[PDB]
């Protein structure tokens, strides 16, 4: 070969160059991130009931979830955490490299047939399913530096003009807000209530 | 996915009101473009030191011109089959890079020496004298792409997610040894011919008139000393074998001896803090120790601190008003100089201060090297309730484990349960008949109940054209004592009003605050670690042991970082195993015998001393980088000593000379390449070892492994390989 | 895939069905008409009745059996046990009741209730303690069932 | 239904819940006073339709 | 898948309640290994008998 | 070909040797069943009213 390379030196050049402007706008194109997506994908189904005790949500809406969490292909393990405040959440996590959204389907379709045995309290709140990791890609915080805006003020502007399009955004798989979007807020005081003979109801 | 949401936040910049400004304290960002950027300079670096290591040996600014063209087309090149096998440019893919340059430059000094080899001893015009050059290494580095690749690509069939992390170097190292190989035999030749300039017989750079007379003086002397004392341990086979026996006997000492840990941990910038309160503690509480958490950053780390986020009510468990966490951001990596400025350190002066802290457990610490994988750090171990005995029964169980575990420190340290221990609770009991009898329905207490104590959501409403939603709850006064159950009215069906004190009863009892079930049946996480100088296979099977001797109905299943096992000492020997005889197969195929193929097995001990060496001294660990390093180190140090072994066959078999006669002249020729490697690749890799700030972790990992190895394989091998043709040219004759 | 579009059109009939069929619950599986095994269960000791092995195969078996990949429907020869509440006719009249009063105070007395948090956020500052509140929780025993008060 | 009491029931209500979602582009709501409304998700031209 | 089942149901072995045990009435299985090893041994006997 | 292959043996052994331990990798690899997935694939829906 190279006694034919010596007449036509050119033609090494050539398909070198033609080497180099293929890795030219391979760097241009390949995406740049600091490690690779090395995890099994977990799928995570999220409920919350308003002011409920442990054994009172537990027993409900996990118990009644994980009955209905069968029928599911490539999955390791269901690991389901559940506490006092209200809210649980059932780990799905699957074989390492399987079709991460296909896998979240499946949980969603079995989470339809437990969706009317969970009470109305629950429904209404509304049960999510995400393929989302469990770390941070980064935090956005929000301050006011003229003080005009207080920490439940800063929470509901971030939460109805920023959340929503951030959420949005491809690649995001779950947004954690740092505080509350506004809500009306009526506080009962029983001793007015049981004055005018009236009840919460 | 981030530069995106920077430019969705810019573009509500300017609909925000007065006061609101953004602030970022956490970022994964910035450590990803000063990491790639410090990769990037490294291997521009090596481009430098190899153009000054070529100019020292080939005194011509023409003939150090073209490998210092034929590496960017290898290196480009790789990038271009990256993109073609669907991977990425990533920390891992980068340092397969700083790897592979050592080894592409071997294929291109090997063919641009011997072209000037050849004109200097018989005069041949650049088109003859680059085909017989070629002619006697053509079949070396098809050989090379077939020894190189059988050592590499083994390691991408490793399972799970620390498979995966092997699987990256497995395919990158080879896609950039396949391509220099290509480009030695299209592109090298071609320039061999056409940019080197003709050199006539005799001449060794004897003219002096300057420094370089006095570098090619002593070179030329040295070869002449080397040549004589390599005759002389020649002679004498005996003592030398049993040399390398001590070699290969210290070798296996120091490889069991040294500790394995995989992917080290590096100064991102940010970490964290974990917040943790007793039971029954309130917001209010847990505010006042984060004060103290946040005082301690402001104000005695002033000089390292930029930026804390405290959170209260938000925890690495979840929700919950006895926990918090604070995402802690520092200044720049150039403004923290020292060992003291870094994450490891910072962690540990902050623990230390947040230890003597009353009635709460507070601990910061740095990033489990990538995003949430942590599969080091120990082991976890469950506690399945199999027979369905209830939690109370599975506390008790849970209890005599930790007991049982807790007594045996030799085997197992910090057994802990991961869950949250039993606060007690206020149980309210409306008796039913008594509601009847008043007029009262169950349907009306329980809706006063649970709206006024837990709050209700009732509707929606809209808020300057956004849905939200309508809560009704009793106010905080009339809802924070036992006793403002009674403050609350029911109606009855007369029109009547009784409070609940007519039809409850109140007491405490106790009480989960957060019930935890591993695959549908109840269970309980127990995290722990492996004693200092024990594995955690050692510690699991204890634990296996200890579960034994638990109540019956209560079982044991491991999940996440313990259904997941550490690759070295498992499959990774037997993987490198397999990669021994497609190696034995691959050179025996270029030798046609199977004799002479050992004398290369046997240099693959020379090579690892080194390695071992640099890592026990320095103090680093069995990691990713140290094993992918190892890998590198081995198929380097082959291709050293193939060239030797071949150099001497095809004189025996094409030329007339003898053993001894093909052996001491083709050494000689070979001295200057070997020579030229090294002092290429140990140049190469030494800003890795000195390296500090972003990505010196990893620098350093494969920076030494690699640097310390290739001491001894050009070292030791130079004078080994010529004793391992002897002996096996002796014994299979 | 296919599979998805099928749950996904028969989300848009669900609310359709009445109540009756949505409790019981419709399910959507991509499953052979073939059985690839059959796993029995017997009692060698007589300590455990047919409908005593149907449940503990139900309760303790078919539920990780399920879950397992390939596995697309486990058919269970037999029934996991229930509540069961065999209303009398002439003791209802005689009491003058109807199943639909049987139903209401089953409904009201074994029930699950939200009862909320004592000291929760938002508090009033100066609260020491923060504990949970629990009402009503649903009945485990035949014994609960036989003193509910109609 | 009304126009101003079918967007801000229904529309609002589904644009909220519609996070969460993968390769979407943009996503636009026209809904009038015959009722009916109509949220449309482009997806980047390529993608599984599926 | 199977063999899968037959490991789970090691597992849950040891919590069985006095009398429970398992019976296999229908399986696909058993033809599967003799089938595979009938041929085999017929691949075998080729080598012997060429 | 044969004529550059009485030369070399070895080469002829060890590509044939690549091909066997490619063969025994895949026998250990590859699952065992009596008949491939030949049908069509049929999902199914199933609801129930009581009484």
């Amino acid at each position: 070969m190279p006694n034919f390379f010596i007449d036509r030196p050119i033609f090494a050049w050539v398909i070198a160059i033609i080497i180099m402007l293929a890795g030219g706008l391979a760097i241009l194109k390949l995406p740049v991130a600091q490690y690779p997506t090395i995890a099994p994908p977990a799928v995570t189904i999220s409920a919350s009931y308003p002011g409920a005790d442990a054994k009172t949500v537990q027993d409900t809406v996990t118990q009644v979830i994980e009955q209905n969490m069968n029928g599911i292909d490539n999955l390791m393990y269901m690991s389901s955490n559940s506490d006092s405040t209200g809210t649980v959440q059932i780990t799905l996590t699957f074989e390492s490299g399987t079709d991460a959204d296909i896998a979240q389907v499946q949980v969603q379709n079995k989470l339809q047939l437990a969706m009317p045995l969970l009470p109305q309290e629950v429904q209404q709140q509304g049960v999510s399913v995400e393929k989302s990791s469990s770390s941070f890609l980064m935090v956005v915080g929000v301050i006011n530096t003229d003080g005009t805006m207080t920490q439940e003020d800063i929470s509901d502007y971030v939460a109805a003009n920023m959340k929503d399009a951030i959420s949005r955004t491809s690649g995001v798989g779950d947004v954690q807000l740092f505080g509350s979007q506004y809500a009306m807020r009526i506080w009962m005081n029983p001793n007015e209530l049981n004055k005018f003979q009236l009840t919460p109801v | 996915t981030a530069a995106a949401i920077r430019a969705e936040l810019a573009k509500m910049e300017p609909f925000f009101p007065s006061g609101l400004k953004i602030v970022y304290p956490y970022d994964t960002t910035p450590f990803v473009k000063i990491s790639i950027h410090e990769v990037v300079k490294t291997l521009v670096e090596a481009i430098i030191l190899v153009f000054l290591v070529m100019y020292l040996f080939l005194q011509n600014f023409r003939a150090t011109l073209i490998p210092t063209i034929a590496v960017p087309v290898v290196l480009l090149g790789t990038f271009a089959v990256l993109a073609a096998f669907g991977f990425s440019i990533n920390t891992l893919t980068m340092f397969g890079m700083v790897l592979a340059i050592g080894l592409l430059v071997d294929d291109a000094i090997v063919v641009v020496e011997n072209v000037e080899r050849v004109m200097a001893e018989e005069g041949l015009p650049p088109k003859e004298a680059t085909r017989k050059s070629m002619g006697q290494i053509q079949g070396a580095l098809v050989g090379i792409a077939m020894v190189l690749s059988a050592v590499f690509v083994p390691m991408a069939f490793f399972g799970g997610s620390t498979g995966a992390i092997y699987r990256q170097f497995s395919i990158t190292i080879v896609s950039a040894m396949a391509l220099s190989v290509l480009v030695a035999l299209i592109l090298t030749p071609a320039l061999c011919a056409t940019m080197l300039k003709p050199i006539a017989k005799g001449d060794h750079g004897e003219g002096k008139k300057g420094f370089f007379g006095w570098f090619n003086r002593m070179f030329e002397k040295s070869t002449h000393h080397y040549t004589d004392s390599v005759g002389g341990i020649l002679r004498s086979t005996g003592r030398y074998l049993v040399l390398y026996l001590i070699i290969v006997v210290g070798m296996a000492y120091l490889f069991v001896r040294l500790p394995s840990s995989f992917l080290p941990d590096e100064d991102q910038g940010v970490f964290m803090t974990m917040v943790q309160l007793p039971a029954g503690a309130t917001q209010e509480r847990t505010q006042k120790v984060l004060n103290e958490v946040t005082h301690y950053y402001l104000t005695k780390e002033k000089n390292n601190v930029e930026s804390v986020f405290a959170v209260n009510g938000f925890g690495f468990a979840g929700r919950g008003q006895n926990t918090g966490i604070a995402f802690v951001s520092l200044k720049d990596w150039a403004d923290r100089p020292g060992e003291e400025n870094k994450v490891e350190a910072i962690t540990m002066r902050a623990t230390r201060a947040f230890s003597q802290i009353k009635d709460a457990m507070v601990f910061a610490f740095n990033l489990p090297a990538i995003v949430e994988l942590g599969t080091a750090t120990g082991f976890d171990f469950e506690l399945i309730d199999q027979a369905g005995l209830g939690h109370e029964k599975l506390t008790q169980a849970r209890n005599q484990l930790l007991a049982e575990a807790a007594k045996h420190p030799d085997m197992l340290t910090s057994v802990r349960p991961n869950g949250l221990e039993d606060t007690p609770q206020f149980k309210i009991d409306i008796d039913q008949e008594k509601a009847q009898a008043l007029g009262v329905s169950i349907n009306d207490i329980n809706t006063t109940l649970g709206a006024a104590w837990g709050g209700s959501y009732v509707n929606d409403f809209i808020d300057r054209g956004r849905v939200k939603k309508v809560y009704v709850m009793s106010e905080a006064k009339y809802r924070m004592l036992p006793d403002d159950i009674g403050d609350w009215y029911v109606r009855a069906a007369d029109g009547q009003m009784v409070p609940f004190s007519a039809f409850s009863s109140s007491r405490w009892e106790y009480g989960s605050p957060r019930l935890e079930r591993y695959n549908g049946l109840p269970s309980m996480e127990i995290l722990g670690q492996a004693a200092p100088g024990k594995s955690t296979g050692e510690a699991m099977e204890l634990m296996e042991q200890l579960a034994s001797k638990l109540p019956t109905g209560v079982g044991y299943d491991w999940t996440g970082m313990s259904y997941q096992e550490r690759l070295s000492g498992n499959q990774a020997p037997s993987l490198y195993a397999i990669s021994l005889i497609v190696v034995f197969l691959c050179l025996a195929a270029l030798y046609e015998s199977w004799s002479i193929p050992f004398s290369v097995m046997l240099v693959v001990p020379l090579g690892v001393i080194g390695a071992l060496l640099a890592a026990t001294f320095r103090g680093l660990t069995n990691d990713v980088y140290f094993q992918v390093g190892l890998l590198t180190t081995i198929g380097l140090s082959a291709k050293n000593a193939i060239l030797i072994v071949e150099f001497a066959k095809d004189l025996m078999d094409k030329e007339g000379k003898g053993l001894i006669e093909a052996t001491l002249d083709a050494v000689r020729m070979r001295l200057r390449p070997i020579l030229m490697t090294s002092l290429a690749f140990i140049l190469g890799v030494m800003p890795l070892v000195i390296s500090t700030g972003a990505g010196s972790g990893a620098q350093n990992a494969v920076g030494t492994g690699v640097m310390g190895g290739m001491v001894t394989a050009t070292v030791l091998a130079i004078f080994f390989v010529p004793v391992f043709f002897v002996v096996v040219r002796r014994r299979f004759s | 895939i296919a599979q998805v579009q099928v749950q996904n059109k028969l989300q848009l009939a669900m609310p359709l069905l009445p109540q009756e069929v949505q409790q019981q619950g419709v399910s959507v599986e991509k499953s052979s008409s073939s059985f690839l095994m059959v796993v029995g269960v017997i009692n060698t000791d007589g300590t455990m009745t047919q409908e005593d092995i149907s449940d503990y195969v139900a309760a303790n078996m078919k539920d990780a059996i399920s879950r397992t990949s390939g596995v697309g429907d486990v058919q269970l020869f037999g029934s996991q046990y229930a509540m069961r509440i065999w209303m009398n006719p002439n003791e209802l009249n005689k009491f003058q009741l109807t199943p639909v009063d049987v139903i209401t105070a089953i409904k009201a007395q074994n029930a699950q209730v939200a009862a909320g948090q004592l000291g929760g956020t938002p508090p009033v500052k100066g609260q020491q303690l923060n504990a949970s509140i629990i009402a009503q929780t649903r009945l485990t025993s035949t014994e609960e069932f036989g003193k509910i008060l109609l």
